[PDB]
């Protein structure tokens, strides 16, 4: 049927017929909107900006992280139009996978860092970290990028393209049974930052409410902005995780021998993975430029 | 008693009549034959970034290489302009400083501000550190300018409407000049260090004689406070910058207004002025975030130095005329050439 | 491409830079307040409770406060006020017992109007202190407030008169959205004025931090 | 008083580990780079070690590298030099000179007293030619020194120093950078010359002026002294 | 109260006893000084980079 041995037992791998007319349009719209946002945001961040601050440094790092996905999208739609096939070379797809993982990890980590920075500025106004040196911010950003490379560099070792007849798909997510060795990162990548961000936002809003400072209009505006950031992050990052846990439950309950069961789950998972790119393209709007 | 009031009125009327009868042609009429100086372009050569607050004063050394700068973080910094190095950093007792000076011999420096005390610091000591040589007190207002005559004498201008000539050895006011009616905000010593001029918020300037101490000439014509003053290199003229967005060139011997430098675009005041080595370019720092240069004869703009992100507060020109130093309310201090 | 002495000079300059940076970092953690009054308004007590400029000092709740009192600077106010741009707050003092005559309340109102609506102090918060309350109570026991303010149709009780004075003093504000003022009646209790100053200072610090990042 | 005392001398068996201490009082010890300079019982001076302000730069001579160490204690104003594996050629008198470097400063201005140590049994070479010169009071004398590499650096400085040592005393700075008169030095002393040829001139020579004169270069480490010219009678 | 008025009268009588030269003569003098010393102004006439102490 649709079986293929990846490294162990097998791996139910599919390329649905509808995939040609679902993902390419969404990806093109994301590409064009991300261009028209990121270009302006980066231009005003490198031309019309004031002296660099720690927060500004973190936002610039987040912009670099979400631009890493913009520079990689064309390969994504090239695969999606050709029904999960490569013709651009071995070390090439590997670079695409590394860039995708780096983008995801960096975006999430820097989002959590920004949330923690806001929490420390609003709840502990007289703490030491509120007045930090630009050099310390640079060291922190370098360390975060270093650990991100540490987790994401394993993807730059294996020569992935596998024989699949007329295709050599270099996809990083297959319905495998396998085990959460390198996996379960897909879960921890979101679960802990979700908790940290929610806790920081709740504490900020509650402290700004108790102190009776919610009289000036921009204070309420900032509260709404924090809430909007929270809802955006929660909305973008869940459908993928929901389908992933569903297929994990199916894998644990039903063995990966009868691949006919995984019909709609592959399509659903990949639509949700396409949805996941929404946050990276919304970042140049919500944070930079929409702010006061 | 109004008889002496009428005496003063008739004396000032006679003064005006004598001044008017002594004028036959303007400086522009004479200088219209001079070829235009052309556009003057200057580029930032060095940028000195050590301060952390607004810079309020600076002075060039006699050797045209070392300078001293004063800001509001309670620090006096001695810069080596050729290599942008730091030689000395003196922590001040009072963080509110509005003036600075450099001794001609290079041994002493001076500082002062809202504390009504002029501090004199010794630079070359056997112990290897900079220590305060002498504190001078006796003014009832903030000090706005101080200049060095030599290693033993000093001249100070304060907001108590009076000027003083001190004696660093004894520490007492050798002479006091009292002829103003408002705060005095500027001071410039003549090249021969025999006379000097002072500009006051009274909207006037006065020519004082150091040797015996009485006012010899009073120059009026402005419309608001005067924030800076500077002597022509010849020593027979000077230039005043005020808050009505205009500069003026006065002459000592003519006892009259010589020329006015103003443009319709500028409406902000002037914080500091200075001349060039040959006396042809008049530099002027504005609140417009940039400095201007004027052809001192034809009164035409010949260049704008715009590299600051705040109000320009201090401006100076080296003794050999090979550089210009500008310090604004942002911590940066820039050198142009 | 440098001589030995040039390298030593560069090292000395680097040490000077490090010392300057350390001093600035240490001095950037203090809270600076500017104290203003109307002569006998009562600046004595607020200060004693804790020849030019006279800086007082205190440490409260692990926070260092430096209060600057201009005092006897009998000169032009506009020629040195811009030196105080960037202060955390302006502590204005006014006595409720100076409505008798020689008009003192009107002078305080004029000074408050001049200070509050200033180009330099376009965002610095003002903490308003209304002191000398007991003598004002004694005066209002007999004399009416109509002498200073000819209006009413309300009453002549301490509470209503104090509220009227506070409303009149707050009305003088013009930048109602870029500047917020706080009004407090001075109490004989020890830790009541300092706590109010601390609360206002915190609030200003929270607003400044929010402005820095951009969220607000 | 800018006194500067040293201790830690005596007789050491070869292979010992004697350590010399140098205590300074009367100046800002924290902002003064400090050198250690030795002198043989009968030969001329010889640079030994150097440590900067803040201990960020340390230099040793070629003859002592790997055997001598130098360290500072700024809170208590002390300078230590630790010697290991002493040989028979280390018997000398040690001095604890000071030097502060900035635009217009005068390095090597104050020399220490001297600590005596005895042991039982690509470099710029600078020559001074003549060793002894017969002189009379009221005359004018000239001392000539010659290097091997030109000391006129690109910026314009000519790093050469003239020192004078009186009998039974410690050397004192006379001229720094080949033209500048040190503080406390009378007018009669003067210096002149050009690259690889320098001359110190004394006009109206008088008593309390005889001794030994040394020329030293500060272009690049290791610093090298001259043989020394001696004035008698 | 009234001594400052006499002081002002004396100051005015002193200031009203100084001879003044023609304005045209002063203009010519400033013109001559500027023309004579224009040759030694590195700001007026840009100096070549060979002897310019501020490189680049």
């Amino acid at each position: 049927d649709h079986f293929l041995e990846i490294d162990k037992k097998n791996c139910c791998v599919f390329r649905d017929d509808f995939i040609v007319k679902v993902l390419p349009p969404v990806l093109g719209l994301e590409f064009i909107f991300g261009l028209l946002g990121n270009g302006l945001a980066l231009w005003i961040f490198c031309f019309h900006l004031k002296s660099w601050k720690s927060s500004r440094i973190f936002l610039f790092n987040l912009a670099v992280a979400d631009f890493l996905l913009i520079i990689c999208l064309p390969f994504l739609m090239d695969n999606y139009v050709r029904r999960w096939d490569w013709k651009f070379g071995d070390i090439p797809c590997r670079l695409m996978l590394f860039m995708l993982a780096m983008n995801r990890q960096g975006s999430i980590i820097f989002l959590t860092v920004v949330a923690v920075d806001r929490y420390f500025r609003v709840v502990h106004p007289h703490h030491a970290l509120n007045k930090i040196s630009n050099r310390t911010a640079a060291i922190i950003s370098c360390l975060l990028w270093g650990i991100t490379i540490g987790l994401t560099v394993h993807l730059l070792k294996k020569k992935m393209p596998i024989q699949n007849g007329g295709a050599n798909l270099c996809s990083s997510f297959s319905i495998c049974h396998t085990f959460q060795w390198h996996e379960a990162m897909f879960l921890l990548e979101f679960f802990l930052p979700l908790g940290i961000i929610l806790f920081c936002s709740a504490r900020i809003i509650w402290s700004l409410r108790q102190r009776q400072m919610d009289r000036h209009a921009k204070i309420k505006r900032a509260i709404t902005f924090i809430m909007v950031v929270a809802i955006v992050f929660v909305i973008c990052f869940l459908p993928s995780v929901v389908v992933r846990i569903r297929i994990f439950w199916l894998l644990h309950t039903s063995g990966t021998q009868n691949c006919e069961v995984y019909r709609s789950v592959d399509l659903a998972f990949f639509i949700t993975l396409s949805f996941t790119y929404m946050n990276s393209m919304l970042d140049p709007v919500v944070y930079y430029f929409s702010s006061p | 008693l109004d008889q002496l009031r009428q005496e003063a009125e008739q004396l000032k009327n006679q003064i005006r009549d004598a001044r008017k009868a002594c004028a036959d042609a303007t400086l522009s009429q004479i200088t219209n034959n001079i070829d235009p100086v052309g556009r003057i372009q200057m580029r930032t050569r060095r940028t000195l970034r050590g301060h952390l607050a607004k810079i309020y004063a600076m002075h060039w050394g006699t050797d045209s290489r070392l300078l001293v700068s004063a800001s509001q973080d309670g620090k006096l910094i001695i810069w080596d302009s050729y290599t942008t190095n730091k030689v000395h950093a003196i922590p001040l007792r009072s963080s509110w400083v509005m003036t600075c000076a450099y001794a001609p011999s290079g041994n002493y420096v001076a500082c002062g501000g809202l504390d009504n005390i002029c501090s004199i610091y010794n630079l070359k000591t056997r112990e290897g550190n900079v220590r305060v040589s002498r504190e001078l007190a006796g003014h009832t207002g903030y000090l706005s300018c101080c200049r060095f005559l030599d290693d033993n004498q000093i001249v100070t201008s304060s907001g108590d409407t009076t000027c003083a000539l001190w004696d660093i050895e004894t520490g007492q006011q050798t002479t006091t000049f009292t002829g103003h009616t408002g705060d005095v905000m500027s001071l410039s010593l003549a090249p021969d260090t025999r006379l000097f001029v002072s500009g006051a918020c009274d909207a006037s300037a006065k020519l004082w004689d150091v040797r015996e101490g009485m006012c010899r000439q009073t120059f009026t014509g402005h419309e608001s406070d005067i924030n800076a003053i500077c002597f022509f290199p010849n020593g027979n003229a000077f230039a005043t910058g005020s808050d009505d967005a205009t500069c003026r060139l006065f002459d000592l011997r003519a006892d009259q207004e010589l020329m006015t430098y103003s443009h319709d675009n500028i409406i902000c005041g002037i914080t500091s002025v200075s001349f060039s080595k040959s006396g042809r370019l008049l530099l002027a720092g504005y609140d417009d975030f940039n400095c201007n240069v004027w052809d001192a004869l034809k009164a035409d703009r010949a260049g704008v130095l715009a590299g600051h992100d705040n109000r320009v507060s201090c401006l100076g020109v080296t003794d050999d005329g090979m550089a210009v130093a500008t310090g604004s309310w942002d911590s940066f201090l820039k050198i142009w050439n | 491409t440098l001589s030995a002495e040039d390298k030593a000079a560069v090292e000395r300059s680097k040490m000077i830079d490090r010392n300057l940076r350390e001093d600035g970092e240490k001095a950037a953690r203090e809270v600076k307040l500017l104290l203003l009054g109307a002569g006998e308004s009562g600046k004595s007590t607020i200060v004693k409770q804790m020849t030019g400029i006279v800086e007082t000092h205190f440490t409260f709740k692990d926070l260092h406060f430096k209060m600057f009192d201009v005092g006897a600077q009998r000169s032009e106010r506009k020629k040195w006020i811009h030196c105080f741009e960037g202060v955390t707050a302006i502590i204005f003092c006014v006595a409720l017992s100076d409505y008798d005559l020689v008009n003192r309340m009107h002078e305080s109102m004029k000074l408050f109007d001049s200070i509050c609506n200033n180009k330099w102090f376009t965002d610095t918060s003002i903490i308003l202190f209304l002191n000398k309350k007991d003598l004002f109570e004694e005066k209002i026991k007999k004399s009416p407030l109509t002498i200073c303010y000819p209006e009413y149709a309300g009453s002549n009780t301490y509470e209503e008169a104090a509220a009227y004075i506070q409303c009149q003093f707050e009305d003088l504000n013009k930048r109602k959205d870029t500047k917020e003022i706080y009004t407090h009646f001075t109490c004989s209790t020890d830790t009541k004025n300092v706590q109010f100053v601390f609360d206002a200072v915190t609030d200003v610090i929270i607003k400044n931090n929010l402005k820095d990042c951009g969220l607000f | 008083d800018v006194q500067l005392v040293e201790s830690g001398g005596g007789l050491v068996q070869p292979g010992g580990s004697r350590k010399l201490s140098c205590s300074a009082s009367g100046f800002a010890f924290s902002s003064f780079g400090m050198h250690w300079v030795r002198q043989a019982p009968e030969k001329g001076l010889e640079w030994v070690a150097y440590i900067s302000s803040g201990s960020g730069t340390i230099y040793y001579a070629d003859t002592v590298k790997g055997r001598f160490t130098i360290s500072r204690d700024d809170p208590k104003n002390t300078l230590f030099l630790q010697m290991t594996s002493l040989r028979s050629e280390d018997t000398a008198m040690y001095y604890c000179v000071r030097s502060i470097y900035y635009y217009g400063s005068s390095p090597f201005d104050f020399w220490g007293q001297g600590t005596t140590l005895t042991v039982s049994s690509s470099d710029i070479v600078m020559t001074q030619a003549t060793s002894s010169v017969p002189v009379t009071p009221g005359e004018s004398v000239s001392i000539s020194c010659r290097s091997s590499k030109s000391l006129l650096h690109s910026n314009g400085n000519t790093y050469l120093y003239w020192f004078l040592q009186r009998p039974g005393q410690s050397p004192q700075l006379l001229i720094y950078r080949m033209s500048n008169l040190a503080s406390g030095v009378p007018d009669r002393f003067s210096g002149s010359g050009s690259g690889t040829a320098f001359t110190l001139t004394i006009s109206r020579l008088e008593a309390e002026d005889v001794g030994v004169y040394y020329c030293m270069q500060h272009l690049e480490y290791p610093l090298t002294f001259g043989a020394g010219t001696k004035l008698e009678l | 109260s009234i001594a400052q008025a006499r002081k002002l009268v004396e100051q005015l009588k002193m200031e009203a006893n100084i001879d003044r030269i023609k304005v045209s003569k002063a203009a010519a003098d400033l013109m001559a000084y500027c023309e004579a010393h224009a040759k030694e102004d590195p700001l007026l006439t840009p100096v070549p980079a060979s002897e310019n102490p501020f490189r680049e």
